[PDB]
This record gives C-alpha cells, sequence and structure tokens, in this order.
C-alpha cells in the first residue's frame, strides 16, 4: 500500500512540475519578440 | 525503480523473520539449550580424564627424575587421583540435575499469575474497603450514641 501510494503521489507531481515550465517558456520567447519590436521605434520616438 | 526494490527485499525478508519468530517461541519454551549443557558436560569429562592420565604420567615421571619423598609423591598421587573422580562424579551429577527446566517453570508460573491472581487481589482490596467503611460506621454510631 505504500509503495503504491508513494508512486501515484510522484505520478501527480510531475504533470504539474512539467506543467509550470510548459507554461512560462512560451512566456519567455513573447517577451523576446516584444523587446525587438519595441526597438525598431526608438529613434524615431526620439527624434519627434 | 528504488520502490519496487525496496518491496521485493522487505517481502523477501519477511519469512525469515517468521522462521526467527518461531525460534524465538522455541527458545522461550526451553526446549533447544539442554543440548548443549549435555555436550559441555561430555567435553568437560573428556578433559578431566585426559588431564587425570596427564597428571599421573607427570608425578610418575617425576619420581624417576628424583632418583636419576617417593612414599609422599605416590600418596599425592592417589589423592589426586581421588580428586580427579571427585570431579568427574560432581560434572556427571550436574549434567544429571540442569537447570533448564525451572525457567520455563517460572515463565509459566509468572504467565499464570499475571491472569490469574491480580484479578483476585484487586478484588480483595475492594472488599477490605467496603468493610472497612461498613465497620467505621458502625463504630461511629456507638461512639455518638455514647456521646449523644
Amino acid at each position: 500500500e505504500l509503495s503504491a501510494t508513494a508512486q501515484e503521489i510522484i505520478k501527480s507531481q510531475a504533470i504539474a512540475t512539467k506543467k509550470i515550465i510548459s507554461d512560462y517558456h512560451q512566456q519567455f520567447r513573447y517577451k523576446l519578440q516584444d523587446f525587438s519590436d519595441q526597438l525598431s521605434d526608438y529613434y524615431e520616438k526620439f527624434i519627434a | 525503480k528504488a520502490a519496487s526494490g525496496t518491496t521485493g527485499t522487505y517481502q523477501e525478508w519477511k519469512d525469515k523473520a517468521q522462521n526467527l519468530y518461531q525460534e524465538l517461541l522455541t527458545q522461550e519454551g526451553q526446549a533447544s539449550f539442554q543440548g548443549l549443557k549435555d555436550n559441555v558436560f561430555d567435553g568437560l569429562v573428556r578433559v578431566t580424564q585426559e588431564f587425570h592420565m596427564k597428571v599421573k604420567h607427570l608425578i610418575d615421571s617425576l619420581i624417576d627424575f628424583l632418583n636419576f619423598t617417593t612414599e609422599v609423591l605416590r600418596n599425592l598421587q592417589d589423592l589426586l587421583q581421588f580428586i580427579f573422580q571427585l570431579i568427574e562424579d560432581n560434572i556427571k551429577q550436574l549434567k544429571e540435575m540442569k537447570f533448564t527446566y525451572l525457567i520455563n517453570y517460572i515463565q509459566d508460573e509468572i504467565n499464570t499469575i499475571f491472569s490469574d491472581y491480580i484479578p483476585y487481589v484487586f478484588k480483595l482490596l475492594k472488599e477490605n474497603l467496603c468493610l472497612n467503611l461498613h465497620k467505621f460506621n458502625e463504630f461511629i454510631q456507638n461512639e455518638l450514641q455514647e456521646a449523644s
């Protein structure tokens, strides 16, 4: 019983552990895209 | 993998634990030690006989070595042989009157006493309490009558 309980607990933990990283990586990339877009208009905003 | 291995090892070792439980029950029954006592007594008798022979040989050789006292040495040899025979008799006796029985006897006695005599002692205390209380009532009634 103890072995089964431990196995199911670790299985439950693993999915959420992966889920967090999966959520965060895409936003990590979108931030790079946003920053690259921002750099384009720096000179124009400055001059204007 | 670690959990599987641990469970396997535990289940493997569960059997020898129960074998040891049976051995412990046998030991508490005191039925596996008397043989060791018999073996050690037999070894003691054998060693005593061998040493008897060696000592008498030593005395006999010493007599000739000195001659190379006599009556005293021969009497001492006879007395030492007598003491060796006494020692052998005592060893045989000790083998005969082994102590293994009283251990099991006292074990059974305590096991019986705990479950049998203790409630009776409690009942004795309860009965004595009630009797003393009633006697107290009687005596105070008499004393109060006298005081009145």
